[PDB]
C-alpha cells in the first residue's frame, strides 16, 4: 500500500485515479456513446460553416450568446429576496463600508487630540 | 565564539552585556590610567572628511592612505606601506578592545568571587 | 537552429536505423512495408517500446492516440512527415 | 570646463540615439543590430573617462 | 558669473589642492582632458563667440515688474468689495513671494549637502536653522487654510494664534 | 528585517536551486540567492560591500547565462539537463567559460567572487547580528557549491543523452568574442576594482584562524 | 469669449447648407479651426482669473476643460463617419448638428459666471446626449439606458435647483466672484445639513458615485462611438467641476459631511477595479475603470486641499483622453467583429501589429505609467490622502494593483495568444483609425511635458 | 571609413551640444551643478590662495 | 561568421583546433592568475596578524588585585 | 491529435497507457542509459508477469492499482520534450502563424511581387470552390441519418472528388513559419 | 481549462474548447491564464501543512536568534573627540560632559 | 549557404554491447533470466569520442599544468631580476 491522494477543490483527483470508470455498464457505454455523437455532430455543423468558400464573415455560436446573456441580463429577473441572499449583500455592501470609516475615525481622532496637545512634531510639513 | 556557550547555556551573569560595557570605573584597576592620544585635529580630517564610522584613532594611517591614493594614481600598487601600517593600527585597536572585553571579564569575576566570600563569612 | 532540412530519405533511413538496431527484429527480413503485428512477430509492447526509440531518436513525442494505430514503418514515415512538413 | 558633468551625460545621451533612428530606413535593414551594440559600446568606452576621473 | 547674485546663494571660496605627482609614469587623466579640451572646449568657445557677437549687434531690455503697496485685508470694510479685491490680489502675490522665499532657503540647504559632502551633518548646521526658521514662519502663516483660501480665512488663523499667544502671556506673568 | 529577508530568501531560494532540472531555473534561483546575500550585506550596515557584490555578480552570472544558453542553442532548444551528458569535450570553450564562471560564483580565492563574497562571509560573522540569519547564509554557501557542482556533474561529465543526430557547434566570432570579453572581466574585474576604488569601511584585519577559513571550508 | 462660441453656433449653418458629401470634410477643419482658437485661453495668471464679461469667465480650471472639449469634436467626428456610411444626409446632418450643440452646452457650462446659467447648461446637455443614445443606437436596451441617464441625473439635480434659488434668496447673489469673497460659515444645522446635500449630490451622481453609478454602463454601452466618447471625457467631469465651484460656499460643515461620501468612493473604486477583472465586455470593462478613477476624483475633491485640486484636474484631462481612446479600439474592434465580446476575436497582435501598438500605449497610459500626467495626478491624489490619513495608501495601494491587473488583462485577452480560425472579415487598419489613435495620445505625451498648464488655480 | 563617421556624428556632435548647453545654460543658474568640495589632505598647497597646510604631530613610527 | 561543419549523427563532432587552444590558454591563465597572486599577496588568505589568546595576558597588564585590595 | 477520439478507452489502451507513462517518468527518474535500461527490462518484465490473466474482474484489479503506485512515485518534475505540451517551447511559433486569407487582403502594389504564388493561389481557389460544392454532396449522401456517431470523415470515392473538408487541414500555415 | 485534453483538436486549440459545446459559468476564470485545478503530485493538505510548517519554523527561529544574537570578545568601539559630539549633530554652545577612553 | 553535403549513416553493424556498461546491464539481467531487446540502440553513446571520461577534480583542473609552468618561469624570471 502508498500513502492515498486526497483531492480537494483546487486540487481535483486525477483522472485515472476515479473509481467510477473502472465501473464499467451497457448504460454507461450507451451514455458515452451519445455524448460523443452530439460532440461529432455539433463538430460536423462547425466545419460544414467553417470549410465553405461562400462565408466570409464571423460564425455565429449561441453557446458564446447564450453564456454572456446568462452573466450579464439574466441576473436580476431571476432573482428571489432569500436569506442568504439579504444577508450577503448586507454583508459585503454595509460591513467594510462602517469598518473603514470606524479605522479611520479612529485615526483622524488620535490625530486630531495629539495636533491639539501640540504633541506632534509637524516640523518641515508645508504641503498637504 | 565560545563565550556563547558559557553565557547562554551557563550563569547570565558570569560574563558580561557588551551593550553596556564597560560596568566598572577606568582606574578601577590601576590608579595609572593613561588616557588615549590623538595625532589628527578636527580641521584636517574634516578636511579630510574620510567618513564618520572611520573617523576612530587609526585616522593619521587612513590619510596618508588617501595621500598616496591621490598621489600615485596611475600606479594603484605604489603605497603599500601605509595600507599595512593602518592595518596595523587598527588591529591594534581590535587587540585593545580585547584586552578590555577580558579585563571588564576578570573584574566581574572577582568582584562575584568578593561577594560569595562575603556570604561565606557572613553565614559562619 | 542551423539545421539541416531533413528529407523523405534520411526520415526513412533513420526509421530503418533504429529497427535493425531493434535486436528482438533480425535486419535482413524486416522492410519498408512490413508490418509489426503479423511479419514480424512482435508484442504491442513492443511496439509501443518502437514509438518510444522513434521519440527519443527525432526529439518529439507522438500522441498516445496516433501511436497506438501505427503498425508500419512506411505509415510512421508518413506521419511524421506530415508533422515536420517535409517536401521531398 | 570640467568634462565630467559633458561625459557622464553624453554616455546616456549617446544611449538614445537608435531609438531616434529607429524609425528611418536603418531600422528595415539587417545592420540595425550591430548599430546598436556599436552604440552600446562606445557609451562604455566613453564613461569609462568618468570612472578615471572619479578614481 | 554674474547671471547671478553671490550673495543670495552663498558660497566657499573652494579651496583646490595641487597636482603631487609621486612617480614619473603619465597618468592617462591629463592627456585625455587635455585632448577633450582640444576637441570640445574650443569649437563649443568659438561657436559662443560668434553667438554673443550675434547678440551684441542686436540688443533690447525687458524690465522687472514693480507693485505699489495697497492697504490690506485689515483696513477693509466689511461688505466694501472692491478694497477685498485689492487686499486678495496683495496677498496671493505675498503668498507667491514667500513661496519662492522657501525655494530659495530649500536650494541653499540641497547645496550645502551636496558640496560639503561627508561632512554635511556639520558644515550645514547654518543652513538646517535657517530653514527650520523659515520653516515654522511659513508653516504658521498658511498650513490649514487649505482648498478655497483668502486672506480673511488667513487672518483669522493669525487672530486665534495672537489671542493664544496673548492668553498664555497673560496666565504666564499671572501665574 | 531587511537582515532576516535576505537570509531566508537565500536560504529558500538555494534549497529549490540544488534540486531543480532546467538550467535556467537553476541559474536565477542562483541570482535570487545572491540577491538575498545583498540584502544580508545591507542589513549588517555594509552598503558599499553589497554594492560590489552586484558588479561582481552582473561579471560572472551574465556569463553563466552566456554558457547556458550556448548549450541550449547547441543542443536543438533543449533546456532539461537530464538530455546533456558529455560537453567537457564535445565541446570546450563553453566548458571552460562555465567551470571559471562557477568557480567565481562558489568564491575561489583571488577570483572575482572572492573579493565580495570574502569580504561578505567575514563581515557577517564579525557582525552584532542575528545567529540564525548567519547559520542560514552558512548553509546557502553549502547549497550554492552544491548546485554549482550539480550543474557541472549533470552537464559536462556523464555519457552524452542528447539525440542522436548531433548539432554542436561553435565556431562562432560573436559567441566567443562575447564570452571571452566578459572571462577577462569575470578573472581580473574583482581585483582591479578592489586595488582602484578607495578605501569605504573598517576591515576585520583581525580574525581567529579557523573563523578566517570558514568560507573555504563551507565550499 | 465670443470668439470661441460664435464659430461653434455657425457650425450649424454650415453644415446644413454643405454639400451632400462635404459635411465631414468641413465639419473637421472648422472644428480643428475652433480646437485652434481655444488654445488662446491656456495663458492663465496667478491673479483671480481671465473675467471676460458679467456673463463669462475663465479660470485654469476651466482652461484645460474647454480645450478638451473642443479637441473632441473632430475625433468624435472621425469616429462617426464610419457606422453612419450607408445613412440619409438629413439624418447625418442631424448628427451633427446634435454634436455642435452638445459642444456648444459644454463651452457655455465650463464659463458660466453665475451658478443658475450654470446649471441651466448642465442640464441643457443633457438632451442632446440622451437623443443620441437613444436614436442612433444599435440593441434594444438604449431606451432603457436613456431612460436610467435621464432619471438619475434629474433625481439627483432637482433638489440642486431648490438649493440655488435658497441661497440666492439669503445671499443675494449666486455670482462665482461674489460668493467667493463674501464666502460665509455654515453652522452645523439639520437645515445646513439637507443644504449641503443638495448642493452635493447632483454633481455626486454624475461622476458617479459608487452608489449611484449604475446608469453609466448602460449609457457607455449602448451609446454610438460618439456617444460613449464624449460621455467618458467630457459629461463625467462635469460633475467635478460643480464639486470643485460649489465646495467653497459648503465649509466648515464639508469635514463631518464628507466621511460617507469618503468611504462609499475608496471602497468603491476597489471594487469596480475587481469588477474589471471578471468582465465579458469590453465597453463595459472600461466604463468600470473610468468609475474608478472617478472615485479616485471625488475622494481628492472631498479631501479638499491644494494638492487634491491638482491632482483632481490633472487625473480628469488624462481619464478623459484615455477613455476616449480605449472606447474607440473598443469600437474599430467592433465594427469588424460585430459582436462587442473580448473572448471571441483573439489574437488580434499578429494580424494589426500597428493597432497593437496603439493597444500598449492606451493600455500603459490607463495603467498610470510615469511621467505620465494620469501618474502626476494619481499621486498628488495619493500624497493628499496620505496626509489626510496613513491608511488611506493601503486601499489606494490595492486599486494600483488591480488596476494595472485588468489593464494587461484587456491587453491580454484581445491582442495576445492564437487569432480566431473562423474569423476571415478582420481587414487591414484603415488611415483614419490610426490618426484617431495618434491624434488621442499625443496630447498626452505633449502635456507630460508642461504638466503645470493642467494643475488648476491653485498651482 | 566607417568608425570615422560614427565617431564624429554620434559622439563628437552630442558632446558639443551638451558641453555647450552646460557650460553657458544650466550653469548660468545658480546650484545646478554642484561639485563635491574635493579633499584636502596635510601638506597639500592650493593654487587659488597659495598657502600650505600644516603638517601632522610627527607620531611614532615602528612597524 | 564561421566555417562550415556538417552534422555527425552520433560520432564526436568536429572540433577545431581554434576553439580548443583558445579554452587550454584561458583555463591556463585562469590558474596561473591563481596561483600569481597567491605567491604574491598569501595573506589575504591566510591573514597576517596574529589572534591574541585572552587566557595568555597576565592579570598585571589588565589591573587586577589579589583578590582582597579591592 | 490527427485521428478522432473513440467513445471509450478499452482496458488494452488503458494498459498501454499506462505502461507508456510509467516508462517515461522511469526514464526521467533513471537519467543515465545503462540504469535506465536495466530498470526499463525489470518492469517490463514485471507488466509481463499478468499478460494472460483472463478474469475481467481481476484484469480491472491490475493497472488501477498499478495507477495508485504509478501516482506516488510520478516524479513531480518529469522530462518533457521541447515542443510538448509541457514543453519550453510549446507554443513558441504560434505568434508567427498568420491565416492564408490574409493574402486577399494584400495591396496591389505587394500582389506585384511574387506573381507566380499568387497565380498558383488562384488556381487552388478554383479548386476549393469547386471540390467544396462537390463535397457538400458528397458528405450529405454518405452521413448516417440522424446526424453522425462519430467525428471521422470518409474519403473521396470518385475519381475527381477530393476529401471532403479538406480546405483548412492542407492550408495549415507551416510548424515553423519564420 | 488547463487538465483539458491537449492533444484533441479543439476548435479553439488556445483556450481548449469546442464551437457548440455549453460554456462553463467560470470560463473566465479558468483560461489557462488564471487559477487551474490541475492534480499535483502531492495532496493540497500536505502542502499546506508542509508549507505552513516551513513557514511557522522559520518565523519561529528567527524570533529566537533575536533573543539570543551573537558578537565577538571585544568592548564597543571608542571614538576620539567627546564620542565624535560635534560632527554629529553639532550644537556647539553646549559643552556636553567629557568623555576619556580607557588606555590598556 | 547551409549544410547540404548528403550525409550518409554509419553501418548497424558497427553499435556492439562489448565494452560498455551495457555488458555489466545484460549480465546482471541474463543472471534473473532477462534480456534488453535495446541494448545496441544506446551504445554509440559509448563507442566513438564519448568513450574516454574525465573526473570532477580533472574537470576543474583544466589548465593546470599550462599555467603552473608559467608560474614557475614567471617566479624563477622575478627572482633572478631582484637579486640584482
Ligand atoms: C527613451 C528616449 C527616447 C528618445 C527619442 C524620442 C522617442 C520619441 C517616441 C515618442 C513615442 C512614440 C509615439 C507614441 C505611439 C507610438 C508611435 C508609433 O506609431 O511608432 C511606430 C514606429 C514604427 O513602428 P513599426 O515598426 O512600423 O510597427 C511595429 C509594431 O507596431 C510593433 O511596435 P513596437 O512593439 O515596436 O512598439 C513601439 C515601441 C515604442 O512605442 C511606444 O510605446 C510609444 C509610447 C511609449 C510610452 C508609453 C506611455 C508611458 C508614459 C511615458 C510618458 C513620456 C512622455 C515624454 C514626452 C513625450 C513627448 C511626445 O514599444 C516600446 O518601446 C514600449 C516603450 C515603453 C517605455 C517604458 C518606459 C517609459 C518611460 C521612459 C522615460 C521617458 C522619460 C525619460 C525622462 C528622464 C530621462 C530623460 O515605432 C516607434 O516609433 C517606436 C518609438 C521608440 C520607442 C519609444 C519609447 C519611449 C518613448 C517615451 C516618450 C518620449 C520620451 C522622450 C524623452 C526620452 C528621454
Ligand atoms: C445608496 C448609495 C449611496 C447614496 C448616497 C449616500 C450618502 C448620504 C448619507 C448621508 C450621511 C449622514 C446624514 C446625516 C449625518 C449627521 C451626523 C450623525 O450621523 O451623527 C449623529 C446624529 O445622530 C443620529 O444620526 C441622528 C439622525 C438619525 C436619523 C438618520 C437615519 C439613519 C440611517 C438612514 C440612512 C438612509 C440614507 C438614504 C435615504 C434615502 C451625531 O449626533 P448629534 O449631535 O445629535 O447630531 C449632530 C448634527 N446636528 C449638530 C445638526 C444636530
Ligand atoms: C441619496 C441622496 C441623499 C439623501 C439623504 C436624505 C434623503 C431623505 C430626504 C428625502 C427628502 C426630504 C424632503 C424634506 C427635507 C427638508 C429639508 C429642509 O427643509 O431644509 C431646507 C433648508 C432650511 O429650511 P428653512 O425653513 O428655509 O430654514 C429656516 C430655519 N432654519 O434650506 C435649504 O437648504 C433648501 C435646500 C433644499 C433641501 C434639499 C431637499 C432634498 C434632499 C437633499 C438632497 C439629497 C437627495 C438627493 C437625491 C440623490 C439622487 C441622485
Ligand atoms: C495582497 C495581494 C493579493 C493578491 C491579488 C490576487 C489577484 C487575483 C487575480 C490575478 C489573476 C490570476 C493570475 O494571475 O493567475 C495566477 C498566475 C498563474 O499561475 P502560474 O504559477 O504562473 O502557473 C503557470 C503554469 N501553468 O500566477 C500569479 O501571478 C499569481 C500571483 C498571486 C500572488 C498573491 C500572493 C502574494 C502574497 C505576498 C505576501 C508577502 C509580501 C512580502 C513582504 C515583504 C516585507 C518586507
Ligand atoms: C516510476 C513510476 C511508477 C509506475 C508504476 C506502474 C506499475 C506497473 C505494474 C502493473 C501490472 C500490470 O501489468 S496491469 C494488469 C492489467 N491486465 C492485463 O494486462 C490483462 C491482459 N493484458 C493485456 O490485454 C495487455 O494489452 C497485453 C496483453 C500486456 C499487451 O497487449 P497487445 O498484445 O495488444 O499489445
Amino acid at each position: 500500500s502508498f500513502p492515498k491522494y486526497k483531492p480537494s477543490r483546487l486540487a481535483t483527483l486525477p483522472a485515472t485515479l476515479d473509481p467510477a470508470e473502472y465501473d464499467i455498464s451497457p448504460e454507461t457505454r450507451k451514455a458515452q456513446a451519445e455524448r460523443l455523437a452530439i460532440r461529432s455532430r455539433l463538430k460536423r455543423e462547425y466545419l460544414l460553416q467553417y470549410n465553405d468558400p461562400n462565408r466570409l464573415g464571423v460564425i455565429e455560436d449561441p453557446a458564446l450568446i447564450r453564456w454572456t446573456y446568462a452573466r450579464s441580463a439574466n441576473i436580476y429577473p431571476n432573482f428571489r429576496p432569500t436569506p442568504k441572499t439579504s444577508l450577503l449583500g448586507a454583508l459585503f455592501g454595509i460591513g467594510p463600508l462602517f469598518f473603514w470609516y470606524y479605522v479611520f475615525k479612529t485615526d483622524r481622532d488620535k490625530k486630531e487630540k495629539l495636533i491639539q496637545e501640540g504633541k506632534l512634531d509637524q516640523t518641515f510639513n508645508i504641503s498637504y | 565564539g565560545a563565550h556563547l556557550a558559557r553565557r547562554y547555556l551557563g550563569d547570565a551573569s558570569k560574563e558580561p552585556d557588551p551593550l553596556r560595557m564597560p560596568t566598572f570605573p577606568p582606574d578601577y584597576g590601576f590608579p595609572e590610567r593613561k588616557e588615549r592620544e590623538m595625532v589628527a585635529t578636527q580641521q584636517e580630517m574634516n578636511d579630510a572628511q574620510l567618513m564618520l564610522q572611520q573617523r576612530d584613532y587609526c585616522a593619521h594611517y587612513l590619510i596618508q592612505l588617501l595621500k598616496c591614493k591621490r598621489d600615485s594614481f596611475p600606479n594603484f600598487l605604489a603605497c603599500k606601506h601605509e595600507q599595512h601600517d593602518w592595518d596595523y593600527c587598527e588591529h591594534l585597536d581590535y587587540v585593545k578592545r580585547m584586552k578590555e572585553f577580558e579585563r571588564e571579564r576578570r573584574l566581574l569575576q572577582r568582584k562575584k568571587r568578593r561577594e560569595q566570600r562575603e556570604a561565606e563569612m557572613a553565614r559562619g | 537552429s542551423d539545421a539541416p532540412p531533413l528529407t523523405l530519405e534520411a526520415i526513412k533511413d533513420r526509421v530503418l536505423y533504429v529497427l535493425k538496431l531493434y535486436d528482438k527484429i533480425d535486419p535482413e527480413k524486416l522492410s519498408v512495408n512490413s508490418h509489426f503485428m503479423k511479419d514480424l512477430g512482435l508484442d504491442s509492447l513492443d511496439q509501443v517500446e518502437i514509438i518510444m526509440a522513434m521519440e527519443d531518436e527525432f526529439g518529439f513525442e507522438i500522441p498516445d492516440i496516433d501511436a497506438e494505430k501505427l503498425m508500419c514503418p512506411q505509415e510512421i514515415v508518413d506521419y511524421i512527415a506530415d508533422k515536420k512538413d517535409v517536401y521531398e | 570646463m570640467n568634462p565630467f558633468a559633458s561625459l557622464t551625460l553624453t554616455t546616456l545621451t549617446i544611449l538614445t540615439i537608435p531609438i531616434m533612428m529607429s524609425n528611418s530606413n536603418i531600422y528595415k535593414t539587417n545592420l540595425y543590430p550591430n548599430y546598436v551594440k556599436t552604440t552600446v559600446s562606445y557609451a562604455f568606452t566613453l564613461s569609462l573617462v568618468p570612472l578615471l576621473m572619479f578614481m | 558669473p554674474d547671471s547671478w547674485d553671490k550673495d543670495v546663494y552663498p558660497e566657499p571660496p573652494r579651496r583646490t589642492p595641487a597636482p603631487a605627482p609621486q612617480t614619473s609614469l603619465p597618468n592617462p587623466v591629463t592627456y585625455l582632458t587635455k585632448i577633450f579640451d582640444l576637441l570640445v572646449d574650443r569649437p563649443v568657445t568659438l561657436a559662443r563667440e560668434f553667438i554673443e557677437q550675434q547678440h551684441a549687434k542686436n540688443r533690447y531690455y525687458y524690465y522687472h515688474r514693480e507693485f505699489r503697496r495697497v492697504p490690506d485685508i485689515t483696513e477693509c470694510e466689511e461688505k466694501d468689495i472692491l478694497c477685498m479685491f485689492e487686499a486678495e490680489m496683495q496677498w496671493r502675490r505675498d503668498y507667491k513671494v514667500d513661496q519662492e522665499i522657501v525655494n530659495i532657503i530649500q536650494e541653499r540647504l540641497k547645496a550645502c549637502q551636496q558640496r560639503e559632502g561627508e561632512s554635511y551633518r556639520q558644515n550645514c548646521a547654518k543652513e538646517l536653522e535657517q530653514f527650520t526658521q523659515v520653516s515654522k514662519a511659513f508653516q504658521d502663516r498658511y498650513s490649514d487654510l487649505g482648498a478655497h483660501y483668502s486672506a480673511r480665512k488667513c487672518l483669522a488663523k493669525q487672530k486665534q494664534r495672537m489671542l493664544a499667544e496673548r492668553k498664555a502671556a497673560k496666565e504666564a506673568a499671572a501665574a | 528585517m531587511t537582515l532576516c529577508l535576505g537570509a531566508i530568501t537565500t536560504l529558500f531560494t538555494a534549497l529549490c536551486a540544488i534540486t531543480q532540472n532546467d538550467i535556467k531555473k537553476i541559474v536565477a534561483f542562483s541570482t535570487s540567492s545572491q540577491l538575498g546575500l545583498m540584502m544580508v550585506t545591507i542589513g549588517i550596515n555594509q552598503p558599499h560591500l553589497a554594492f560590489l557584490h552586484i558588479c561582481m555578480h552582473a561579471f560572472f552570472k551574465a556569463m553563466l547565462f552566456m554558457c547556458s544558453g550556448s548549450i541550449i542553442h547547441s543542443l536543438n532548444d533543449e533546456q532539461d539537463i537530464r538530455k546533456m551528458g558529455g560537453l567537457y569535450k564535445a565541446m570546450p570553450f563553453t566548458t571552460t567559460a562555465l567551470i571559471i564562471g562557477s568557480l567565481a560564483l562558489t568564491g575561489m580565492p583571488y577570483l572575482t567572487g572572492f573579493y565580495s563574497k570574502d569580504l561578505i562571509i567575514e563581515a557577517v560573522n564579525m557582525s552584532y547580528t542575528n545567529a540564525w540569519a548567519l547559520l542560514m547564509t552558512l548553509i546557502a554557501t553549502s547549497l550554492t557549491a552544491a548546485y554549482s557542482t550539480r550543474i557541472i556533474f549533470f552537464a559536462f561529465l556523464g555519457k552524452p543523452r542528447f539525440p542522436p543526430l548531433v548539432l554542436i557547434n561553435e565556431n562562432n566570432p560573436l559567441l566567443i568574442n562575447s564570452i571571452k570579453r566578459l572571462l577577462i572581466g569575470s578573472i581580473f574585474a574583482g581585483f582591479i576594482i578592489s586595488n582602484n576604488i578607495p578605501p569605504m569601511t573598517v576591515p576585520n584585519t583581525t580574525m581567529p584562524l579557523y573563523m578566517k577559513m570558514t568560507a573555504l571550508i563551507v565550499t | 469669449m465670443l470668439k470661441i462660441i460664435i464659430p461653434t453656433t455657425m457650425l450649424l449653418p454650415m453644415t446644413w447648407m454643405s454639400k451632400h458629401n462635404m459635411i465631414w470634410i468641413n465639419a473637421t477643419v472648422h472644428s480643428l479651426l475652433i480646437s485652434l482658437i481655444s488654445l488662446s485661453l491656456l495663458n492663465q495668471l496667478g491673479e483671480n482669473s481671465l473675467n471676460f464679461s458679467l456673463t463669462f469667465f475663465s479660470d485654469s480650471l476651466s482652461a484645460p476643460l474647454l480645450v478638451l472639449t473642443t479637441w473632441l469634436l473632430p475625433l468624435m467626428l472621425m469616429a462617426s463617419q464610419s457606422h453612419l456610411s450607408k445613412e440619409t444626409t438629413t439624418r447625418k446632418k442631424l448628427y451633427i448638428t446634435m454634436l455642435i450643440l452638445l459642444q456648444l452646452f459644454l463651452i457655455m457650462t465650463f464659463t458660466a459666471t453665475e451658478l443658475i446659467l450654470f446649471y441651466i447648461l448642465f442640464e441643457a446637455t443633457l438632451v442632446p446626449t440622451l437623443i443620441i443614445i437613444t436614436r442612433w443606437g444599435n440593441q434594444t436596451e438604449r431606451l432603457n439606458a436613456g431612460l436610467y441617464f435621464l432619471f438619475y441625473t434629474l433625481a439627483g439635480s432637482l433638489p440642486l435647483l431648490v438649493a440655488l434659488v435658497y441661497i440666492q434668496n439669503t445671499t443675494g447673489s449666486l455670482n462665482f466672484l461674489i460668493i467667493h469673497y463674501w464666502s460665509h460659515p455654515l453652522s452645523n444645522s439639520w437645515s445646513n445639513i439637507f443644504m449641503w446635500l443638495a448642493c452635493i449630490m447632483a454633481f455626486m451622481v454624475k461622476m458617479p458615485l459608487y452608489g449611484l453609478h449604475l446608469w453609466l454602463p448602460k449609457a457607455h454601452v449602448e451609446a454610438p462611438i460618439a456617444g460613449s466618447m464624449v460621455l467618458a471625457a467630457v459629461l463625467l467631469k462635469l460633475g467635478g467641476y460643480g464639486m470643485m465651484r460649489i465646495t467653497t460656499i459648503l465649509n466648515p460643515l464639508t469635514n463631518y459631511m464628507a466621511y460617507p461620501f469618503l468611504m462609499l468612493s475608496m471602497w468603491g473604486m476597489i471594487m469596480t477595479s475587481s469588477i474589471c477583472l471578471r468582465q465579458t465586455d469590453l465597453k463595459s470593462l472600461i466604463a468600470y475603470s473610468s468609475v474608478s478613477h472617478m472615485a479616485l476624483v471625488i475622494v481628492a475633491i472631498m479631501i479638499q486641499t491644494p494638492w487634491s485640486f491638482m491632482g483632481a484636474t490633472a487625473l480628469m484631462i488624462a481619464h478623459g483622453l484615455t477613455s476616449s481612446m480605449l472606447f474607440c479600439l473598443a469600437n474599430t474592434n467592433y465594427e469588424r467583429v460585430h459582436s462587442r465580446t473580448m473572448i471571441l476575436a483573439r489574437g488580434l497582435q499578429t494580424l494589426l501589429p500597428l493597432m497593437a501598438t496603439w493597444w500598449l500605449v492606451a493600455s500603459l497610459t490607463n495603467l498610470a505609467l510615469p511621467p505620465s500626467i494620469n501618474l502626476i495626478g494619481e499621486l498628488f491624489i495619493i500624497t493628499a490622502s496620505f496626509s489626510w490619513s496613513n491608511i488611506t495608501i493601503i486601499l489606494m495601494g490595492m486599486n494600483m494593483m488591480i488596476t494595472a491587473l485588468y489593464s494587461l488583462y484587456m491587453l491580454i485577452t484581445t491582442q495576445r495568444g492564437k487569432y480566431t480560425h473562423h474569423i476571415n472579415n478582420i481587414k487591414p487598419s484603415f488611415t483614419r483609425e490610426n490618426a484617431l489613435m495618434a491624434l488621442h495620445i499625443l496630447p498626452l505625451l505633449l502635456l507630460t511635458l508642461n504638466p503645470k498648464m493642467i494643475l488648476g488655480p491653485l498651482y | 571609413y566607417r568608425h570615422s563617421i560614427f565617431a564624429v556624428t554620434h559622439v563628437l556632435i552630442p558632446v558639443w551640444i551638451i558641453h555647450y548647453y552646460l557650460k553657458y545654460h544650466v550653469t548660468a543658474k545658480p546650484y545646478t551643478v554642484v561639485e563635491r568640495k574635493p579633499r584636502i589632505f596635510p601638506g597639500d598647497t592650493i593654487l587659488e590662495t597659495g598657502e600650505v597646510i600644516p603638517l601632522m604631530k610627527e607620531f611614532p613610527d615602528q612597524h | 561568421g564561421g566555417v562550415h561543419i556538417e552534422p555527425r549523427y552520433r560520432q564526436f563532432p568536429q572540433l577545431t583546433r581554434s576553439q580548443l587552444i583558445q579554452a587550454e590558454f584561458f583555463s591556463a591563465t585562469m590558474w596561473f592568475w591563481i596561483l600569481w597572486r597567491f605567491w604574491h599577496d598569501s595573506d589575504a588568505v591566510l591573514g597576517h596578524f596574529p589572534y591574541p589568546d585572552p587566557s595568555q595576558w597576565t592579570d598585571e597588564e589588565l589591573g587586577i588585585l589579589p583578590d582582597d585590595e579591592d | 491529435a490527427f485521428s478522432a477520439p473513440a467513445a471509450y478507452l478499452t482496458h488494452q489502451q488503458k494498459v498501454l497507457r499506462l505502461y507508456k507513462r510509467a516508462l517515461r517518468h522511469l526514464e526521467s527518474w533513471c537519467v543515465h542509459r545503462d540504469k535506465y535500461r536495466y530498470f526499463a527490462c525489470l518492469m517490463r518484465a514485471r507488466f509481463d508477469e499478468h499478460k494472460n490473466e483472463k478474469d475481467m474482474v481481476k484484469a480491472t484489479q491490475l493497472l488501477r492499482q498499478a495507477e495508485e503506485e504509478f501516482w506516488y512515485g510520478q516524479h513531480p518534475q518529469p522530462y518533457i520534450f521541447p515542443e510538448s505540451p509541457g514543453g519550453t517551447s510549446y507554443e513558441r511559433y504560434e505568434c508567427y502563424k498568420v491565416p492564408e486569407w490574409c493574402l486577399d487582403d494584400w495591396h496591389p502594389s505587394e500582389k506585384a511581387m511574387y506573381p507566380d504564388y499568387f497565380a498558383k493561389r488562384e488556381q487552388w481557389k478554383r479548386l476549393r470552390r469547386e471540390s467544396w460544392e462537390r463535397e457538400v454532396k458528397q458528405l450529405q449522401e454518405e452521413t448516417p441519418p440522424g446526424g453522425p456517431r462519430t467525428e471521422a470523415l470518409p474519403p473521396a470515392r470518385k475519381e475527381g472528388d477530393l476529401p471532403p473538408l479538406w480546405w483548412h487541414i492542407v492550408t495549415r500555415p507551416r510548424e515553423r513559419p519564420m | 481549462q488547463q487538465e483539458r485534453d491537449p492533444w484533441y483538436d479543439w476548435d479553439h486549440p488556445d483556450l481548449r474548447l469546442n464551437w457548440g459545446e455549453p460554456i462553463h459559468w467560470d470560463l473566465d476564470m479558468y483560461i489557462r491564464n488564471r487559477v487551474d485545478t490541475s492534480p499535483t503530485p502531492v495532496s493540497w493538505n500536505t502542502m499546506c501543512k508542509h508549507l505552513f510548517g516551513f513557514v511557522a519554523f522559520m518565523l519561529f527561529m528567527f524570533w529566537v536568534g533575536e533573543i539570543y544574537p551573537s558578537y565577538q570578545p571585544v568592548g564597543p568601539k571608542q571614538y576620539p573627540y567627546n564620542d565624535l559630539y560635534l560632527e554629529r549633530g553639532g550644537d556647539p554652545t553646549k559643552e556636553p560632559e567629557p568623555v576619556v577612553h580607557y588606555e590598556i | 549557404e547551409h549544410g547540404h553535403s548528403k550525409m550518409e549513416l554509419p553501418d548497424y553493424k558497427q553499435w556492439k554491447i562489448e565494452g560498455t556498461p551495457l555488458e555489466t546491464v545484460q549480465e546482471k539481467l541474463a543472471a534473473r533470466g532477462l534480456r534488453d531487446p535495446w541494448g545496441r540502440n544506446e551504445a554509440w553513446r559509448y563507442s566513438g569520442g564519448f568513450a574516454n571520461n574525465v573526473s570532477f577534480v580533472g574537470a576543474l583542473l583544466k589548465g593546470f599544468k599550462w599555467g603552473f609552468a608559467a608560474f614557475v618561469v614567471a617566479v624563477g624570471a622575478e627572482y633572478y631580476l631582484e637579486s640584482q
